[PDB]
């Protein structure tokens, strides 16, 4: 019944920057609780009773709020602080949560390590032919990939997959698998993977024949 | 320590029911309450209900009043969640948590590992694994990225290690994407050119659903 | 002290105060009062230390709720029986049980100690 | 302890126990529980002396009742309002006030803190 | 100290009302309750009602639901008892007492002096006093009993001292007996034959109702 | 509601004797309270909460209970113990009391000090004539008095009054006033007061002329 709107939906932060995320409500709440969740993990109790910190939480975290606008703040961003943070309330049944506020880390912009690979004999043995292109350890997240064939194009098979902030370098990665029929594969010779970035006056591209 | 264990993922045919469990230990199972939660998309979190172990009384969210049914068993220090008439909208990750009310609105101090339930009439199909080696070999950098391609399996949970996990640094495993009731995952690894041709590299895969575990030597060509 | 008790409760009608707020702030008065009651009685306590006096207001407050929790279900049964026919007309109990149990559910909610509404039966 | 709370209350239906006896014996459990709760918490207290521990079970029990006394009239008003039309059908409130107030009289008796039955009105 | 003061006796015409008072001191007037009791014959004790000073709510015994009416005044730290339609059956001594409920059934820790209320259409008539001297002088044993006779007065309360109270030892004042709306008292004193003829003895009487206070020299004959 | 019956209605006791009085009830009671009242005085709190003694209560007092049979006992009777004692309960509204148990003291049997007095000249001035007889310091209480006139009798005027245990000697007293008209008085000559004390085989008697 109570709608909790957290903004921004996503948020970047450089180590040391003051971070502040909101959870705007439709009505008032006395107490609130904040939970941290990282990729592939269960939520963790982060801030119980509005401002009390849980067992094993640094002091840079101090979440407050009053009425309908409760917010979480951090004095100094750090690597382990990067995670998704949700707001929760149980003043009124039912219990509701916010949309979620993801917290990323800011790295110097980096260039992707582009790799491309042809199909496998074992796959061609099965009548199928796939071509993969790997775009590892880049920043920021926004990038576009296009595929070409002998100066042509084909969006019938483009399947892209993304990663999240790397635990070690806070970089990203992507996969494009291009699936094709055994016949249409050899029908062409030159196969290419295109990538458009920001620190990339020259679009980075890799191919073969 | 205080820890809440759950059941593993369940592939369930549409329109069937399932009875997941959540066991407790370390603390007194009966003193705290057990709440049940759902998370679709890995984004939105929704409360379902909860149950008092000692009294056995349940409290549900209106949305899940008859979809869900909770039971318990003190003997096993376990709580259960019973579900009916499963739809695509009912496929998500379900958590279990602990609590005790001390006047202030209740919160969640302990969380379970999360049980991923998959609803699909699609069959369990083992995966097909294909390696990825640099063909023209024209990547004469100090670092040659290799790959491993997993195609055609259901349900989704599959694990990928390299050299049986020894190779932990510099790996990238990408989320799978569904197409025509078949999941397709790939992973990559970045290593120096002076090692792989000499150090026989291999890629490890598993698909417990079909009970399928295979490796693949990676070779140059 | 009889004042602080009346003041907290009066805030349910005035201010339309939350049921949780009123119960929470009252236990403080008692805990605040017992701690204040004993400082007047014993001298060995009044010289026990500040970290020893605040801990009292807490230890009491916790027990109060835990007692209230364990005390809820037996109260519904008692409430049910004291008003359940033939103590009252069955044609009249048609109008009583539901609303009694409505409010007793309202409590089942706040303390998060649900009680099935079966105690209320026929 | 959640047992001692359930056990005492259950004796209203079984044994047809006096309302005075049940309330009297429960305060013991809580006072006995708080007194028993703290001996587990603090060590400076655990060695404070027996005359310092027995007097506690009294100070609590005294405050408990005196608090309960001061808390009765505001509870009727709250109960009155929570059930006074239009909160409930006036045709239904004809059957509620009287029986609510009769049992609330039964309490007014035991604590010897009478409250006029006017609060329940129209 | 802790003391509950009341009003004096009341002569009230039959069928009238009366409003007696009972003040408190030493303690906090408002924290304790005030109860009222009746004693007929000086034998049987009966509870009427009580009132909570702070709340002001009353609780009556069914027998006296409308006979008795209780009020208070915190300013004066005083409680009152109001009565209506007074009959002979309503004439007795009325006490006021304190109490506080601490879980156990209530008891009475303090009592007032008692207010003796008398209902009678009979008029207020002062007493007639007659001495009593040893008549024949016929036995000079070493102890000569003297007397003092009080007759014909209404209401009953009258006091008798000897030599203005100095003579406290060896006196006997008998309860009065009513006949035709007139109370009849006697008193005696026993003293040695060697004192009275020389030591001028006298008998002291009072009737505050009629405001009548007189003495009587006792002389031999 | 609850009828409290105390027996014996009256009770004698010698100093040091074990005294025990009862309060029979119609139903059960958890707590009870005992009250002491002396002649002409207000009741006093004596034993509250069944067995607790009040401030200013000797230890010889120990009141007990047995559900429906609650009883007050004294180890050693004493002079100051002489009084009327009532039992009280407030388990159920209304609150009720016992009939009352009077407690007297046992004295060696004594003979009454009989004195007789004629009318007063001041009384004859008003047309009235009374004759008084004083029977002082006797024991026990039960005695009879008869009045005679010249060997005749007259019960038309006999007005007798009794006292209670004297605080000092535990003795008793009586008055008989014989009221008569001024005329009927002198109509006779011999006036006599008889005392039928029961340890006085010879009635104690006084008269005049
Ligand atoms: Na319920
Ligand atoms: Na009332």
């Amino acid at each position: 019944q109570i709608v909790l709107t957290q903004s921004p939906a996503i948020m970047s932060a450089s180590p040391g920057e003051k971070v502040t995320m909101t959870c705007s409500a439709s009505s008032s709440v006395s107490y609130i609780h904040w939970y941290q969740q990282k990729s592939g993990t269960s939520p963790k109790r982060w801030i119980y009773d509005t401002s009390k910190l849980a067992s094993g939480v640094p002091a840079r975290f101090s979440g407050s709020g009053s009425g309908t606008s409760y917010s979480l703040t951090i004095s100094s961003m750090e690597a382990e602080d990067a995670a998704t943070y949700y707001c929760q309330q149980w003043i009124s049944y039912p219990a509701t949560f916010g949309a979620g506020t993801k917290l990323e880390l800011k790295r110097a912009d980096a260039a992707p390590t582009v790799s491309i690979f042809p199909p496998s004999s074992e796959q061609l043995t099965s009548g199928g032919a796939s071509v993969v292109c790997f775009l590892n350890n880049f920043y920021p997240k926004d990038i576009n990939v296009k595929w070409k064939i002998d100066g042509s194009e084909r969006q019938n098979g483009v399947l892209n997959s993304w990663t999240d902030q790397d635990s070690k370098d806070s970089t990203y990665s992507m996969s494009s698998t291009l699936t094709l029929t055994k016949d249409e594969y050899e029908r062409h010779n030159s196969y290419t993977c295109e990538a458009t970035h920001k620190t990339s006056t020259s679009p980075i591209v890799k191919s073969f024949n | 320590e205080i820890q809440l264990q759950q059941s593993g993922p369940e592939l369930v045919k549409p329109g069937a029911s399932v009875k997941v469990s959540c066991k407790a230990s370390g603390y007194s199972f009966t003193d705290y309450n057990m709440y049940w939660v759902k998370q679709s998309h890995g984004k939105s979190l929704e409360w379902i209900g909860y149950i008092d172990p000692y009294n056995g009384g349940t409290r549900y969210n209106q949305k899940f009043r008859d979809k869900a049914t909770l039971t318990v068993d003190k003997s096993s220090s376990t709580a259960f969640m019973h579900l009916n008439s499963l739809t695509s909208e009912d496929s998500a990750v379900y958590y279990c948590a602990r609590g005790y009310y001390y006047g202030n609105p209740l919160h969640f101090d302990v969380w379970g590992a999360g049980t991923t339930v998959t609803v699909s009439s699609a069959k369990t199909t083992p995966p097909s694994v294909y390696p990825l080696a640099p063909g023209s070999a024209a990547q004469t950098n100090s670092m040659v990225t290799l790959g491993c391609l997993v195609k055609g399996y259901f349900p989704e949970p599959v694990t990928v290690t390299w050299n049986s996990g020894s190779l932990s640094s510099g790996v990238h495993t990408f989320p799978a994407v569904l197409q025509s009731d078949l999941y397709t995952l790939s992973s990559s690894v970045t290593v120096p050119s002076s090692t792989w041709p000499s150090e026989t590299v291999t890629c490890n895969v598993a698909h417990p659903a079909s009970s399928t575990k295979v490796d693949k030597k990676i070779v140059p060509r | 002290f009889s004042e602080r008790i009346g003041n907290s409760l009066s805030s349910f009608l005035s201010e339309s105060a939350s049921l949780e707020v009123i119960g929470n702030e009252l236990a403080d008065n008692i805990a605040n009062e017992i701690v204040s009651s004993l400082q007047k009685d014993s001298a060995s306590f009044l010289q026990s230390g500040f970290d020893v006096k605040t801990q009292l207001k807490a230890t009491a407050k916790k027990v109060l709720v835990e007692a209230l929790k364990a005390a809820l279900e037996p109260t519904e049964k008692i409430v049910a029986s004291t008003i359940k026919p033939p103590r009252v007309s069955e044609d009249a109990y048609f109008l009583l049980g539901p609303v009694v149990k409505t409010l007793f559910n309202k409590v089942e909610d706040v303390l998060h100690k649900p009680i099935p509404d079966t105690i209320w039966e026929y």
